[PDB]
């Protein structure tokens, strides 16, 4: 009983293991009818 | 009687005025905080129409000589000296010159050259009026004054800008500052003031763009009895398995289209069904913050502090415009000309030192001119000499 | 800005010039208001009829007295002339400013913090109890695939949920809803506050118009 | 300033709040002082979701998480205008109501005279 | 009891494995009255 | 039965806790696209 | 005295305005990310309605002599050859040379040969205002300047741009450059501060179109 | 202007020099770009009756050749 609440987004060290993981799928990679150079196509910033 | 009984104290109203500001725009850090400013659509907008119209000013100078026949042979060479330059025009002194607008201070030294064979030949010219960045210059003390807070006797500049991948005289240079009193050596920024709400103004950007991104209204949920996700998990080759991948195949294309439609079993074991299909919307009341108008009060509120506030429909831009000419025109003609004219030994009244005239940022109007010249000239105001006739 | 103004005259000789042997002006040195005394920055007469001098302060005379009336030129507003130290401008702003900063630290705030629509998510507590003692277990690594998937649902080409739907007693066991304000959202509408404020301020000074011969023409005239 | 809608508000059973009390080195003591944290930086952003627990043991559950909002009607006599109006009560007086949108206030300025 | 909440588009390797299947038809497909060369034939990405 | 009820921002105890964590992470920020300097990385004030 | 006391810094200038920018947009970058812009239609036409009036003013040009006898035959000459160069005109050099407006930076070489037979036989026209496009140029170091960063001795050109499918002195090169000061050597694009706005604008767009 | 600078003081120097066309500063022909904004006719015919009819507009085919 010591992992019942689970907030996202709240912790430095949880943020940066989504975001710094290769296979992760975010909002800013939405490539529409096709890909463009404008758009990233890893989470992780560079 | 004659004597000073005080000091300016300039070593104290700056080190009052270091203590008074937010740590990101102190001395040894607003060379950067500028840098990372202007990157900002609004503020790089605002500096680019203000430099627009000082070069405006400075291109079509003037020189306004005196009446007595000295002035006019010392005015040609004055126009002679500041329209050859070596490698340099008042139009790129004008646009160094302005940079005191983004950090409060402007550095220019003047050096002397003597002539080899032309017109005036044995005179002394101006080779370059050399501008110092304010990135180059001593991080630490950039201005250096006497054993007390009185005057200035320098300016220092880094050892580093003297490689690639010391102490200059006041008398060598000229200063320009804007936003404070004379006894502020370091001027006031116009990005002073704005930086508070520059910070509040980016921040509210980046919450509109996370928070359309996740604005998920309208999502499909699938319920599904937990047998049958169960049992896909540990039979990979059972038929519970092909249809549990299906799903997350077909789910994921669901779009509307001449052929969409849904069917699910109809099933039901308690007060609640087995399987349902359920667009989700938001359960309560959206935001209500409008952050949109957040952001226009805060564009207004940086624009206004450079004069250019009309983009967000005599004015006060042209206003604004006047007060960089004055400055920059009183620093060339008060420590440049009669210093120059003291190197070729010309000595003349006050009366009788000529002065360059900046131009006219506002194009005239050819229908209210023309107008005006009948008025005047239909009644015989108007003098008949060549200067009104070029006019045209 | 401060009520007050210091200016001393210093005259000097001429050596070569069109009026030699006369007495021009040296500078008319201005005596910054942060410089002076800290205490009593002027000083009267035994009673408090006129005024003798100025006073500034010894901390000026460093790198890192009182002067006397004759010699300086004063200049101060918004009072009569039996106040030295005249009334600044922005006496009368102040609590107006005071009221207009902590409004838009609300704005900022309240912005942040509007967690509409945001996701929720339901598991029985079986499963995050197991996964918590258990790190090695399937329970464990279901809940390490909730907390990263969860963070990175946006909308997009392949969005979607899908859930068991068991049930135990009257509410479901697995959910997912998007929260809302259950009831009215805030009332006051802090940006018309802050206008009122703004042209509270601007109109001391006679600028007040950018908010949309005149009022701020005639305005400089008195300070010329 | 005291107008908290949509605050966010907590239900946890009092076991666990009461167990952590008295039990500074428990695991529920550990999960207590998390939450307090937690909670106070939880603003919406690329990555805000919550997680609880869904037990029931009555007619109402055992955790939730609700956003608060005001059960009723807000306030009604709009201050707004109240102050407006007193404003142009004082500034009559003086002739210089004119700021609120021969002359009243150039009348007025010859009586001083 | 590992895989009972599936939540789609939020990873890479499921979202190109459903844009690379020749059988998909997604929405960028909508012909309309009849088929033109401005609308793509094939879900992946050129 | 000490700790019942708890209202969060109502101490400067409990507030710069929160404030002074390391790994705190809040909403001020919100790096958005790209990572910019004007938007601090960590909770503390200078 | 007649002595300089100090330098224009322009080797340091640079390398502190290369830090300060977004990694996307820093020298050997800013060539792609340019014509990977360009592709928005509200890009793209910001660019062609200022070109158009650019190549309009550069159209109808006009020499302005003096009073002297000798300033007018000199004015003649000069028009005379800056509408006679082989394969080039004013026009097509104004449309090149306004590329600082997508760059920061344009850069002209001046050739000049003699003539053969005609009306000023023995003298010397200008060939080609040669344009070098920035795309070719060297993506290292574009500019070398002395041994310190006081001034510019010339503009370097990769040897990559002599092939099918180099250092030019800078007393032969006509640089033009906008949006810095005179220590800028690689001048400010228009588009550095529009970059932030636009990466934003996409993906609003992309956004519409899968959620309709 | 931007252009014209480069047009005026790097180009038109140096061509004079090397057909050693040596003048003083003040017989320097230099370029002028054209007008980007086209003549009113309505606007100008009536602006040269107005000078016209007073007289201060010279007889000069400089003047003529503007029709």
């Amino acid at each position: 009983n010591s992992s019942l609440v689970i907030i996202g987004g709240v912790r430095k060290d949880e943020f940066f293991r989504v975001k710094n993981n290769p296979n992760s799928y975010n909002g800013f990679m939405e490539q529409g009818v096709y890909p463009t150079p404008a758009i990233p196509k890893q989470s992780a910033w560079p | 009687r004659m004597s000073e009984q005080g000091t300016f104290a300039l070593a104290k109203v700056q080190v009052d005025s270091e203590r008074m500001k937010a740590e990101e725009i102190r001395w040894p850090h607003l060379i950067g905080t500028a840098e990372s400013m202007k990157q900002d659509a609004t503020v790089a907008t605002g500096l680019d129409m203000l430099y627009t119209f000082v070069e405006k000013a400075f291109k079509d100078f003037k020189v306004i000589p005196g009446e007595s026949e000295e002035s006019k042979k010392a005015a040609k060479f004055i126009e002679y000296c500041l329209k050859n330059m070596e490698g340099q025009t008042l139009r790129q002194f004008a646009r160094d010159a302005a940079t005191f607008n983004e950090y409060g201070l402007s550095v220019v030294e003047k050096v002397y050259t003597q002539i080899a064979v032309g017109e005036y030949v044995g005179k002394y010219k101006v080779k370059n009026l050399a501008f110092r960045p304010q990135a180059s210059l001593s991080r630490t003390n950039p201005i250096v004054y006497n054993s007390d807070g009185s005057a200035i006797v320098g300016i220092k500049q880094s050892l580093s800008a003297f490689q690639n991948y010391v102490i200059i005289p006041i008398s060598r240079v000229m200063l320009m500052n804007t936003g404070g009193s004379s006894s502020q050596a370091l001027g006031v920024s116009p990005l002073v003031g704005c930086y508070r709400a520059w910070r509040e103004k980016i921040l509210i950007e980046n919450l509109e763009v996370v928070g359309a991104t996740k604005d998920m209204g309208g999502v499909i949920e699938l319920k599904i009895p937990s047998q049958i996700l169960n049992k896909a998990a540990m039979d990979p080759s059972s038929p519970e398995a092909d249809m549990v991948r299906g799903l997350m195949s077909d789910a994921a294309n669901a779009h509307s289209g001449e052929q969409s439609f849904f069917m699910l079993p109809s099933d039901t074991k308690d007060n609640a069904p087995q399987y349902s299909m359920t667009l989700k919307g938001i359960d309560g009341m959206g935001k209500q913050y409008s952050t949109a108008q957040l952001i226009s009060d805060r564009k207004k509120s940086i624009l206004d502090r450079l004069g250019a506030g009309f983009i967000n429909v005599q004015t006060i831009h042209t206003q604004f415009v006047q007060r960089v000419n004055e400055i920059i025109l009183e620093a060339l003609n008060e420590n440049l000309l009669p210093q120059l004219l003291a190197l070729n030994d010309i000595r003349l009244p006050e009366t009788e030192m000529p002065y360059v005239k900046a131009g006219e940022i506002v194009d005239v109007d050819m229908e209210g001119f023309s107008k005006a010249i009948q008025r005047i000239g239909a009644v015989g105001y108007l003098p008949k000499t060549p200067k009104v006739i070029n006019r045209v």
